[PDB]
This record gives structure tokens, sequence and C-alpha cells, in this order.
């Protein structure tokens, strides 16, 4: 039954920088993590945005439009957990 | 055979300008992000510029922001770094490096050029 | 605000055939977003490890990268004379993408 030990955090980032959100999750079985930004499922497809190991989401060449509410979802057949944080790009 | 080849280094006065080149061949230059990294006499290293495939995104650390401009030319395969307001702490060997294509897609540089020497003062 | 990478030791001399560990510390948890480079004298660096644990393609398995969280290590097994170089770890989590100062590996 999944539980988020450390969720993403509030940050101010510079434009053109690289930042991450991380979501450390425990449970059984190992909880898969997803990312939503402003209620919508983040597109790893856009090649700035990278789902890396140990539940990290990374965003390179930061843009003003990356400001928003990023949410971590940790999921198991049992259930899911939520933890969100706010990113401000300037 | 992949080749990266920096030119245009040399000695300049404090406050001066410089324009470095990097000729690339033996790979698809238009597919890759490139980096500019330097090496101070103390043997420390420091990433100073990154540029993306088509040249539409650039990043610079605080130490060189505003003074360093990076640009590319994907027709003739060259990478440039323009340096102005140059300071003594910019004396360094400058490398042209390629961004690897990986899984998971971490930032790593798989190929480096052999560098061009840059010195600042008197 | 910037993320420190510290490298232990500064330098060391050891003997052929030995195993030798170089450690890299981050002022914060960098989630294995860490890369290793080898620089021989008069040469540009070369990628050794990426993502903390993944070995580069045309590089000797004598090299192993390990670690998680704040603490990382590079082990060189059965020391060869061609391993003489400086080794540098780098934070590729968030910018600035700082390098550790590096570690000069010498043979006795």
């Amino acid at each position: 039954g999944p539980v988020i030990r450390q969720g993403p955090v509030n940050q101010t980032v510079a434009v053109d920088g690289t930042f991450v959100l991380s979501c450390v999750a425990t449970g059984s079985p190992v909880p898969t993590i997803l990312w939503r930004k402003d209620g919508v499922l983040v597109s790893t497809q856009d090649s700035r945005i990278k789902q890396l190991e140990n539940g990290v989401l990374q965003i390179r060449y930061a843009k003003l439009g990356d400001t928003g509410r990023y949410t971590c979802i940790a999921s198991t057949p049992s259930g899911e957990a939520t933890w969100s944080a706010y990113i401000e790009v300037q | 055979e992949v080749q990266l080849v920096e030119s245009g280094g040399g000695v300049v006065q404090p406050g001066g300008s410089l324009k470095l080149s990097c000729a690339a061949s033996g790979f698809t230059f238009s597919t890759y992000d490139m980096s500019w990294v330097r090496q101070t006499p103390d043997k420390r290293l420091e990433l100073v510029a990154t540029i993306n495939s088509n040249g539409g995104s650039t990043y610079y650390p605080d130490s060189v922001k505003g003074r360093f401009t990076s640009s590319r030319d994907n027709a003739k395969n060259i990478l440039y770094l323009q340096m102005s307001s140059l300071k003594s702490e910019d004396t360094a060997m400058y490398y042209c490096a390629r961004e690897a294509l990986l899984r998971p897609a971490y930032y790593a540089l798989d190929y480096w050029g052999q560098g061009t020497s840059v010195t600042v003062s008197s | 605000l910037d993320i420190q990478m510290t490298q232990s030791p500064a330098s060391l001399s050891a003997s052929v055939g030995e195993t030798v560990t170089i450690t890299c510390g981050a002022s914060e948890n960098i989630y294995g977003a860490l890369t290793w480079y080898q620089r021989k004298q008069g040469k540009s660096p070369q990628l050794l490890i990426y993502g903390a644990i993944n070995l580069a393609d045309d590089k000797s398995s004598r090299f192993s990268g390990s670690g998680s969280g704040r603490q990382y290590s590079l082990k060189i097994s059965s020391l060869h004379p061609d391993d003489v170089a400086t080794y540098y770890c780098q934070n590729v989590l968030s910018t600035p993408f700082t390098f550790g100062s590096g570690t000069k590996l010498e043979i006795k």
C-alpha cells in the first residue's frame, strides 16, 4: 500500500536551466510513479522532458511555460498516492 | 570515425573578445546537442555552454552568462562560442563535446575534441 | 543553492594489479544523476560511467561505478599503467552541472 516518503518540492528555477522533480515512494509491489503538470499527464515525448531512474522527472532548457503545479502519482494494484509542489520559472 | 576540431584560440587582453570554432564530421551533426567545456590551469573543469540540435535552445552558467554566446551552423557542421568581456579566470583549455544519445537519457558527453588553448592578460 | 561535488582523495599512487576506490560526495541527494570522466595527460576527457552505474561502451570492465543518494564511488580493479589519469565526477541532476575537482591517479 503505497506511501510517498519524499514528494516533489517548491522551487524557483532559471530560464534555460535543468531542474528535476523527484518522488521517493515505498510500497509493495514497487510503486510506479507518474507525473501530471497542471492536471495533465506530462509528455516525456517532448525531448526536454525526461523520466529518469529512482522516480525523477527532469526538464532541460527550462521555459516560462514550465511554471505550474507538478503532481507525483505513485501507484500499485492496491492503491495510489499523491504529492504535489509548485515550480516557478523566471 | 568521429571528428571534433576546435580552432581560433590564442592570447587576448582582459576585456577582449574571441570566437571559437569546432569543425565536426563523421556523424550527423544536425541530430545532436553540443557542449562547450573548459579546463582551468588548476585542472578543474567547468561546463560553460550547451546548445540543442537545431540551435533553438541555449544554456549558460552564472560564471559566463551574458559574456558567452553559443551558436551552430548545421549546413557546414560547425559549433561556435563567442566570448566577449573576457577575464583572467577564463584562461582555459576549451573543448567541443557531443551529447551522447542514451537510455536512460542522462547528460553525458561521449566524444570530445582535443581542445584549443585560450589565455587572458598582458 | 548550487550543488557541491567533493572528491576524495585529491590524489593517490598505488601499484599495478591493485584495486583502488575513488569517492564522490554531493551536498545533496542527486539520485544517481552522476557521470564519470577520465582525462589522461595532454588529452581531452572521455566518458567512463553514466547515471552513476552504467559503464560506457568501449571502456574496460575493470572500471565499476556504484553508489546512491549523496555518496558515490568509482572502483578501478587490477590497476593498469594506462589508467594513469585524473578522474572527475559530475552532477547532471540540476544546473549548474558542477564537476568535482578531480582525482589524480598515479602508479608507483
